[PDB]
RNA sequence: GGAGAAGCAAACAUUUAUUGAUCCCAAGAUUACCGAAUGGAGUAAUCCAGCUAGCAAGAUGCUAGCUAUCUAUUAUUUAAAUAAUAGAGGCGAUACCAGGGGAAGUGAACCAUCUAAGUACCCUGAGGAAAAGAAAUCAAAGAGAUUCCCUUAGUAGUGGCGAGCGAAAAGGGAGUAGCCCAAACUUUAAAUGUGUCAAGCUGCAGAGCGUUGCAUUUAUGGGGUUGUAGGACGUUUAGGCUUAGUCUGUAAUAAGCAAAAAAGUUACAAAAUAUUUAUAUAGAAGAAUAAUCUGGAAAGUUUAACCAAAGAAGGUGAUAGUCCUGUAAUUUAAAUGUAAAUAUCUUUUUAAAAUGUUCCUGAGUAGGACGAGGCACGAGAAACCUUGUUUGAAGCUGGGGAGACCACUCUCCAAGGCUAAAUACUAGAAAGCUACCGAUAGAGAAGAGUACCGUGAGGGAAAGGUGAAAAGAACCCCGGGAGGGGAG
RNA sequence: CUCUAGUCUGUUUAAAAAGGCAGGGAUGAGCUGUGAAUAGGAGUGAAAGGCUAAACAAACUCGGAGAUAGCUGGUUCUCCC
RNA sequence: UUUGAUGGAGGUAUCAGAAGUGAGAAUGCAGGUAUGAGUAACGAAAAAAUGGGUGAGAUUCCCAUUCGCCGAAAACCUAAGGUUUCCUGGGUAAAGGUCGUCUUCCCAGGGUUAGUCGGCCCCUAAGGCAAAGCUGAAAAGUGUAGUCGAUGGGAAACGGGUU
RNA sequence: UAGGUAGUCAAGGUGCCAAGAAAUAGCUUCUAAGGUUAGGCUAUAAGGGACCGUACCGCAAACCGACACAGGUAGGUGGGA
């Protein structure tokens, strides 16, 4: 799915909500709600490829760019760890 | 169901046409919970016993009473049945005087 | 119910065997048209599953001999 | 299955008592999970002929209407199916317990 | 358990049973084929096989035993591939629980915000309960986890300030229980990186220049778990010893052995026992009425008793405490299930308080910005909590919360994981109760999801009563029977 | 073999769309058998708001549901003020 | 509330309490029975007649001799479907638009025999399912290797007799 | 004897454009890993036929229309004048 395979984040549901009007901290009299709709929040997942030297090849895995941001942080492998996930599982 | 008369016991019938007339047991149907005295609520009965064409008869057999209406009756008496364990044995005994049966 | 209580194991194959024997030729004579005793159908054929629940539990080790 | 759970009964109707007298040909009730072969080997064990041939039929069952106690229609009953075999012996050859 | 039995019902024959049947309870055996159906397939109850063994084996023969998928763990270069085990698949409960998705008929006398409502329904997961849970909490009181009742209170607030929606704390009860990791250092290594001089070890010394030097991950034993306490340092200590605190023997501590306690309900795990007249699944015993009258029949009338830890309720030819089945109070367990308690066994402590130094104490986390959701609270000055898109810290000389925000002050310690009871539920099994129904009522159904209707999903009826016992009308007469007239 | 102009019968019909006279096509945009495919705000449609199980300007079944009605109907013994 | 007849086993006075507590109508619901009425109809304008037989009973059943109708059928043989309706013996509660000894109705028994027919099986079309791969809150959606799927393609028989 | 139709020869012949199933089966043939009585082939005598359907109606009082219904129901036979 829109899942991301290493931390499990997933696309969120929520609403789609107009407003008519002008807020009171702009000088408006306020704001109105519209009709509500349903909606969804889409992760951004892109199919990475990381080149891992330690078995010399490119291991392709689907990952957010949050996930993407806190690999470049933390190191790919101590990641996998701390998610509880392994490198083979990949592949 | 469970009873404490045996198949030929001599017994005394309590209420129905035949008053304290005394006699044995022949049978017991307890499906239905009814007993059969020999020579007591004693029927005519119509009997063809087939369809060929011979005869047909009148004979007189016995109804089968409820158990209720019976009690045993020993040597000129009769009342209700305790049992005893003695000798390793379930013995039957009379309520009224207590003696073997 | 007949006693078998004491036979041993090929004692009892040989009597499982007479038995169908007697049992084959029971219905048998039944389709022929008179047999006396139709009741006798169902016990020789109690008798038979008497013989293989022995039988078994031999095999089984439950009753030694 | 042994020979003995093959071999139901006979027949003894005017169609198979004609059969028999005319064309040597023996009419059994076998058991449904019988096929040709171990009919002919049961044959051949409980009677000690060997059959040229084996034919089987299967019969459908008869549906019976069931009535109340008071007696109308309230469903349909139904027989036994059975299966039914031809046996086929040398023209020499005879059955003897019938 | 004791004399009948061959189901729910007898008929009419024919056997079984005192050599202990039928029946009841427990264990076991058999257990066709289909169905998660799983050797492949398929129109579910039926075809097609492979491999091994047995049938004279063999020509589309028969009987047995294996060969589906997924997850986790290892035998591997966990991937490919098998192999090894362990656990899952489906159903039930037209109930309860958690998570994900989520309406509308309606109300607002229209209607779009709002309401109905996180209801109906769908989907994924479990359990005997689930969920939640041992404060980075409440809230201005000094309380001390979670959950469920009573109140606060229809109050505080909230709302096209319209309809409506609607707290929590305090205080009163039910029930009670608190713990385990990560890290700090350190122990046995493996693997991966990296290295040739002081890289190691309590400090005197000789040895010693690599006890792999050190790191990273995995596995393993110790160590420890919190209003900043805990490690290394500081001595008293340190049971006493044996090993070593890189090597040997000395001042100086650890790895093992005496001395004790807790535990399968969290707090390590796995059982086996006996033991408990504990209990559940069969049973045993169980009290004390005669006469009279009417009547087809007595239990009823009448006159007298007798039992009662038993006058609950049914049946018996009319209304029975003493006729039967039972009821009160007692009690049966070889076998099996479940409970406790006892030891067996298992694990743990092989010590505690004592002062400051450096180290550790959960990171893409707290928080910020934007778009949404949950808070009773609809953006409103909008705190708090969850989150998608982004940005991003402090490291106790710290950080969170206290309904915008700031200061001071007060409280608490997040980004790790567990936990019984009070609670909710009864399709059901056992025992009962009823100002509940008595056949158009009560479950749709006293005979049923049947008859019947629809291609299908599905919809769905109607029909109880002879008598106390068949004692079911022998026989005769009219009539083809049916039906009736006599006799019984 | 396939369809139905015109007309009549039928019209509490033999038939929930037929029957009797007849008529149009009939080597093709033909007719038909046996399977399969497309499903409800969707399908299909030589295009009629036609058809999708005899009902279609949004099918059927179950559930929300005892939906909502300012509308219509019904609402059971007696006497006294 | 009193008495007769029927009935053959449960009811009731006073006080107090509680309601599924009083029906003539909702084109109400269910059952029974009137009315129209012994009236319309008895399902196509192919057609019947006599004699004999059977039988309690015959316009209707059986047989015989005539007549009439269909005859690119209203004949014969296989499908699709039905499921004992098939044959023999027996029966007339009901069902048959009348009658009935008759029947496709009821009861009992009997009846379906395959190496060559049609399947199964070996093949594929339309199409379904589908490890992997890819995409989606979930359920699932696409989809290759594979496997199913006849209305098709594949070894083999004809004539006669018999119940 | 003579005539002679519907089939069949015929998936033929001759024209035409709208250019007219698939198969891993059957038949024939080629070989790899392999085999050289291990077989395959030609005969010859000996025996092995799987499992299921088989009645009956099938232009109709037995199927589809609630019916003993003037309707519908594929295909092969279709005498004589």
């Amino acid at each position: 799915a829109r899942k991301c395979e290493i931390t499990g984040k997933k696309t969120m549901f929520g609403n789609n909500v107009p407003r008519k009007g002008l807020a009171k901290k702009k000088g408006g009299a306020g704001q109105h709600i519209g009709v509500k709709t349903k909606r969804t929040f889409k992760v951004n997942l892109i199919n990475k490829k990381f080149f891992i030297p330690n078995l010399g090849r490119s291991v392709s895995i689907k990952v957010s760019a949050n996930a993407l941001r806190s690999i470049s942080k933390i190191g790919l492998d101590a990641f996998l760890k701390k998610n509880c996930k392994k490198i083979e599982n990949f592949l | 169901m469970k009873t404490k008369l045996k198949i030929g016991d001599s017994v005394k019938i309590l209420s129905g046409k035949d008053r304290g007339r005394i006699g044995k047991i022949a049978s017991i149907n307890r499906k239905k919970n009814k007993v059969i005295v020999e020579s007591c609520n004693m029927v005519k009965k119509v009997i063809k016993a087939r369809t060929p064409q011979e005869k047909g008869r009148i004979i007189d057999k016995e109804a089968a009473i409820d158990i209720s209406n019976v009690m045993i009756f020993v040597k000129g008496t009769s009342s209700r049945l305790g049992i005893r364990f003695e000798n390793n044995e379930k013995i039957r005994y009379l309520k009224k005087n207590g003696q073997r049966i | 119910m007949k006693n078998f209580k004491n036979f041993t194991l090929e004692d009892m194959k040989a009597k499982r065997l007479e038995l169908k024997k007697e049992y084959l030729d029971l219905r048998f004579k039944s389709v022929v048209g008179h047999v006396e005793n139709p009741l006798k159908k169902r016990e020789i054929r109690r008798d038979i599953a008497r013989l293989n629940t022995m039988i078994c539990e031999y095999e089984l080790g439950i009753r030694k001999v | 299955m042994k020979a003995y759970d093959i071999i139901v009964s006979p027949m003894l109707t005017e169609k198979t008592n004609t059969q028999r007298e005319s064309i040597n040909v023996y009419v059994f009730k076998v058991n449904k999970r019988a096929n040709k072969k171990e009919v002919g080997a049961a044959i051949k064990e409980l009677f000690n002929v060997t059959p040229v041939s084996c034919n089987l039929l299967n019969i459908k069952s008869k549906a019976k209407v069931v009535v109340s106690r008071k007696g109308y229609p309230i469903g349909k009953g139904k027989t036994s199916s059975w299966k039914k075999a031809y046996v086929y012996l040398k023209k020499e050859d005879k059955i003897d317990i019938f």
